């Protein structure tokens, strides 16, 4: 969901640090302007198209 | 790096994370409106608890990010509504005080009972009994002890209850930046930031006031001829020049005289436009009925239903051991999953109320695209005009030659159209003068200008001033008739009402002269044209990402509300009233009381 740069053709990235977007450093830990990067979907059958 | 960035950022986590909780929460709602069981009732509650919480912590965070570094006019909606939304500023017992008072307001109104006189053997509740009786009885005196008797069992139980409460929303309101919970209610309509189209929390009390002094003449001459078809009716009881008893208006509280319409039919020997033998003749059922209307609706250029719809919405009563609430609704789970519910029978209102909620329906998925917190239309107006709009080309005379059900040899001549003008009138008409006046008086007491002890003074006194009823049995300040009625006791809105009737002709107006129709306005069936739909569609589309004052000027070129659509509708109405009032004072009587 949230990287610093955009992605090479035909490349992959598993790095899973927290993505910064404050100014003071996120040190590792998450919360205020401190997020994970990957995201999960949801699947059911109740789903629309 | 800036404000805007970092706004955005936290935008994006809450959009997907709100849209599975929200999921997870609806589908909980609609399988307890299903299946109506104990665990599923816990599961309301765990769902609700999750969304609830949620949705705190957010509006927390959120107010690290002040406004006034935003200048893009879209995250700084997002955000606002965030921390209007759940935040918190009563202190705990508080708190737990008023949502007390708010579940003991509720529940006493579903559990409030009468029942009948100097008799403690047998007890009825209000809508299976009581309704019936005010709907269909004749009888003087059942209709008046009945007025009476619920009045005093639940008004004045829940008038400590409404002092206490109105204390605390003040207390809230004064908290916040709003003067009063009555300018809190009043902020939905203000729009600002934008030039040329601002609006103001004040401006709202002039405009409604303004409105309501141009219909002045079309209702005063309603009351009139209803005055005098109720001569007919209950001779000895009513006065040519008073107000007519608050007792005798076919409903418990008169907000709407539909019930009226055999006692005051204009011309009873004239065929009513029915067609519910034609349909049990034809052999329709509910997918047919369905079917139907989701024709209509491709014939303008909307896109019509997923299979998602189909298989999972259920338009018929399970019966047995499955008991649903067959009250329709119009669902929107998001998401992609659109359900419907509502138990259907063969009858023409059936037929129209498919229409109607099938218009919700649609407006839902034209704003899909938008974000989670813009997914809702333009005021609290807009969405029910929408499904409104519909039902008036539904009952069209066209519309049912075209389908089939109403016989081609059938004629229009006088009478048809003043009978079904008349329908119309005592539904739309006749809750105006009541929607505008309950809202009103919900004003002055949040406002503070009318003190307790003159809360009845003050409400009976505009009761023969503004809708012209006088009350049949007079009342203390013990009573509390205002916290009797649904909206009232559960702190609803209710100038949402006012508006939506304004709304809904300024866009039939504007369809059917898109469409290049010609003739009476209430003759118009928007079946064939594609020009319509496809102005129609570009407003539904918005979602609240525009101000509302913009949007309308998009459709009828105006940026506020106008009364003159609704009377051009009502014109030919408008005429022959005047004859029939020839001999008729025009006009209530204040000083007249009926209790000597
Ligand atoms: C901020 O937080 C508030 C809650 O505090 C949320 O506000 C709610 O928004 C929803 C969406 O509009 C409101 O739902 C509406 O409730 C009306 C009240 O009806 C009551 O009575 C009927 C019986 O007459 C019951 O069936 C019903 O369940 C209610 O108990 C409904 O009448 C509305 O339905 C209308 O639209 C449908 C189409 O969808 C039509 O078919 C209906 O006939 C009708 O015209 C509607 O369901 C809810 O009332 C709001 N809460 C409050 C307290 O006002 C906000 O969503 C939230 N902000 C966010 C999330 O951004
Ligand atoms: C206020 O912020 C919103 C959200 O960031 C801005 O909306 C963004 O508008 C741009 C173009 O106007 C969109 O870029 C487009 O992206 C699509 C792919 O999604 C691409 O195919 C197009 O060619 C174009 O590059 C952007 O997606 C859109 N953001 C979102 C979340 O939808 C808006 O423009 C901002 N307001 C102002 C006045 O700048
Ligand atoms: C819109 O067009 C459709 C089809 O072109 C019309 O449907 C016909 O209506 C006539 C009545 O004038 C019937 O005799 C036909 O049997 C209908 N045919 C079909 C296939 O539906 C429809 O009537 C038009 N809309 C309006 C309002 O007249
Ligand atoms: C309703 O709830 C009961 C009890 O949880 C369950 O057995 C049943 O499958 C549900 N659905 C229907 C249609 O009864
Ligand atoms: C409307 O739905 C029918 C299925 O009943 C489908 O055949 C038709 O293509 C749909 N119309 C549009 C415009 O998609
Ligand atoms: C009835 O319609 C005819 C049209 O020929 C008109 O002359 C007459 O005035 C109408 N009467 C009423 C009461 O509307």
């Amino acid at each position: 969901l949230f990287r610093k740069s955009k992605l090479k053709p035909f490349e992959r990235d598993i790095s899973t640090e927290i993505y910064q977007a404050g100014n003071k450093p996120c040190n590792g830990v998450a919360g205020s302007n401190c997020y994970s990067p990957l995201q999960s979907y949801g699947f059911r059958p109740t789903y629309g198209v | 790096s800036t404000i805007e960035e970092q706004a955005k950022t936290f935008l994006d986590k809450f959009n997907h994370e709100a849209e599975d909780l929200f999921y997870q929460s609806s589908l909980a709602s609609w399988n307890y409106n299903t299946n109506i069981t104990e665990e599923n009732v816990q599961n309301m509650n765990n769902a609700g608890d999750k969304w609830s919480a949620f949705l705190k912590e957010q509006s927390t965070l959120a107010q690290m990010y002040p406004l006034q570094e935003i200048q893009n006019l879209t995250v700084k909606l997002q955000l606002q509504a965030l921390q209007q939304n759940g935040s918190s500023v009563l202190s705990e017992d508080k708190s737990k005080r008023l949502n007390t008072i708010l579940n003991t307001m509720s529940t006493i109104y579903s559990t409030g009972k009468v029942c009948n006189p100097d008799n403690p053997q047998e007890c009825l509740l209000l809508e299976p009994g009581l309704n019936e009786i005010m709907a269909n009885s004749l009888d003087y005196n059942e209709r008046l002890w009945a007025w009476e008797s619920w009045r005093s069992e639940v008004g004045k139980q829940l008038r400590p209850l409404y002092e206490e409460y109105v204390v605390l929303k003040n207390e809230m309101a004064r908290a916040n930046h709003y003067e009063d919970y009555g300018d809190y209610w009043r902020g939905d309509y203000e729009v600002n930031g934008v030039d040329g189209y601002d609006y103001s929390r004040g401006q709202l009390i002039e405009d409604v006031e303004h409105t309501f002094e141009e219909i002045k003449p079309l209702y005063e001459h309603l009351h009139a001829y209803v005055r005098a078809k109720l001569m007919n009716a209950y001779p000895s009881y009513i006065s040519p020049i008073g107000c007519l008893p608050a007792h005798l208006l076919g409903d418990m509280w008169g907000r709407f005289w539909t019930n009226l319409y055999s006692l005051t039919v204009p011309f009873g020997q004239k065929p009513n436009i029915d067609v519910t033998d034609a349909m049990v003749d034809q052999a329709w059922d509910a997918q047919r009925i369905f079917k139907e209307a989701e024709k209509f609706f491709v014939s303008v250029g909307l896109p019509n239903m997923t299979q998602g719809f189909w298989e999972n919405s259920m338009l018929t009563d399970p019966g047995n051991v499955q008991k649903a609430v067959c009250h329709p609704t119009a669902w929107d789970l998001g998401k992609g999953d659109f359900r419907i519910l509502m138990c259907t029978k063969v009858t023409m209102d059936d037929f129209l109320t498919a229409h109607h909620e099938m218009g919700h329906i649609q407006y839902d998925m034209a704003y899909a695209a938008q974000p989670f917190l813009l997914r809702n239309g333009a005021n609290e107006g807009f969405h029910e005009a929408v499904g409104e709009i519909m039902s008036l080309s539904a009952a069209t005379p066209k519309h049912l030659k075209s389908i089939g059900l109403l016989s081609p040899d059938f004629q229009e001549d006088n009478e048809t159209e003043i009978n079904f003008l008349l329908k119309q009138a005592l539904t739309i008409v006749g809750t105006l003068p009541f929607t505008y006046m309950l809202e009103k008086w919900r004003w002055m007491v949040f406002k503070g200008e009318i003190p307790k002890d003159q809360w009845m003074k003050k409400w009976w006194e505009m009761k023969r001033e503004i809708v012209g009823v006088v009350e049949p049995v007079p009342h203390d300040e013990t009573y509390c008739d205002p916290a009797s009625l649904f909206h009232v006791s559960n702190d609803y809105s209710f100038i949402r009402y006012y508006t939506r009737t304004l709304y809904q002709f300024q866009f039939q107006e504007a369809l059917c002269q898109a469409a290049k129709h010609e003739g009476p306005l209430h003759k118009c069936d928007i079946s064939n044209s594609t020009e319509a739909g496809q102005k129609l569609f570009n407003m539904l589309r918005l979602g609240k990402s525009e101000p509302w004052t913009l949007a309308l000027e998009n459709v009828v070129g105006a940026k506020n509300m106008n009364v003159r659509p609704l009377l051009n509708y009502f014109e030919p109405l408008f005429t022959w009233l005047k004859d029939q009032n020839k001999n008729s004072f025009v006009g209530w009587s204040t000083d007249w009381s009926p209790y000597a």
